[PDB]
């Protein structure tokens, strides 16, 4: 779920 | 300092624009595409929100992943609903301030029992006159009611996370009604809502499994929706996921 866990660690 | 739900209120993503060219005419097709384009962004936004909650930092990463995943589509049906009470009272569906869907525009015979779905939503927060807090209180709640069977990695935290929002829809319901031995009834009101909230929402989920699987209706999905209903589809179907009832029925 490459997308969703980018989206978790961003920032 | 000041209290969690004005922190709660100030991290509320403001209303996405569509940008939906109604120049070109109508179609179910087009309809439904624009709709997934929408709720891919605003997914988006809702794991931005999820991540400045108090608390939800705290759980592993697989269950932040988990709860994003089970329940997005509530999530999304609750904001949805909410749009369309304080736009039109519930007598229209607004997606976007430039997608706002009509009786008359509902009128199209593969959009007509979805929109009906939806519109049942938004027709429980005019019967209840829910306050803004109280939306968003229950929101969050949202986000932690539907789980695995085999339960979380973190599962404490989760349950300490649970009470702090519970006790957070109490403070809405005050500020709301002021100090009535009444208030009772209200948050007996506002959970049961939140139970009959799984129902609902499994219409519209059926309906997306559907047009996702069955590309024959030519849907388009972004990959920030995609990944999500692909990933939970075989768990919804494995009739692996548990919905946490306040009331049991
Ligand atoms: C009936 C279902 C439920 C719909 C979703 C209901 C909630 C929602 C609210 C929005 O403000 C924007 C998009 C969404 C998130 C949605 F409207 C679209 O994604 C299209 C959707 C999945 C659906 O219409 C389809 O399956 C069409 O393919």
């Amino acid at each position: 779920n490459a997308l969703l866990r980018y989206l978790l660690d961003k920032d | 300092a000041p209290t969690l739900i004005s922190l709660l209120e100030v991290i509320e993503p403001e209303v996405l624009y569509s940008g939906y060219d109604s120049t070109l005419p109508d179609t179910s097709t087009r309809l439904m595409s624009t709709l997934n384009r929408l709720g891919g962004r605003q997914v988006v936004s809702a794991v931005k929100w999820a991540k400045a909650l108090p608390g939800f930092r705290n759980l592993h990463l697989d269950d932040q992943m988990t709860l994003l995943q089970y329940s997005w589509m509530s999530l999304m049906a609750f904001s949805l609903g909410w749009r369309s009470y304080k736009q039109s009272n519930g007598n229209m569906l607004c997606f976007a301030p430039d997608l706002v869907i009509n009786e008359e525009r509902m009128q199209l015979p593969y959009m007509y029992d979805q929109c009906q779905q939806m519109l049942k939503i938004s027709s429980e927060f005019v019967r209840l006159q829910v306050s803004y807090d109280e939306y968003l209180c229950m929101k969050v709640l949202l986000l932690l009611s539907t789980v695995p069977k085999d339960g979380l990695k973190s599962q404490a935290v989760f349950d300490e996370i649970r009470m702090t929002y519970i006790k957070e829809l109490g403070k809405a319901i005050v500020k709301r009604e002021g100090n009535s031995s009444q208030n009772w009834q209200r948050f007996y009101q506002l959970t049961k809502l939140l139970d009959s909230m799984h129902e609902m929402v499994g219409g519209l989920l059926q309906f997306c499994f559907y047009t996702f699987v069955n590309k024959s209706l030519s849907v388009e999905f972004p990959e920030m929706l995609a990944e999500i209903i692909s990933n939970q589809l075989p768990k919804f179907k494995a009739g692996s996921v548990k919905p946490l009832l306040f009331h049991q029925k």
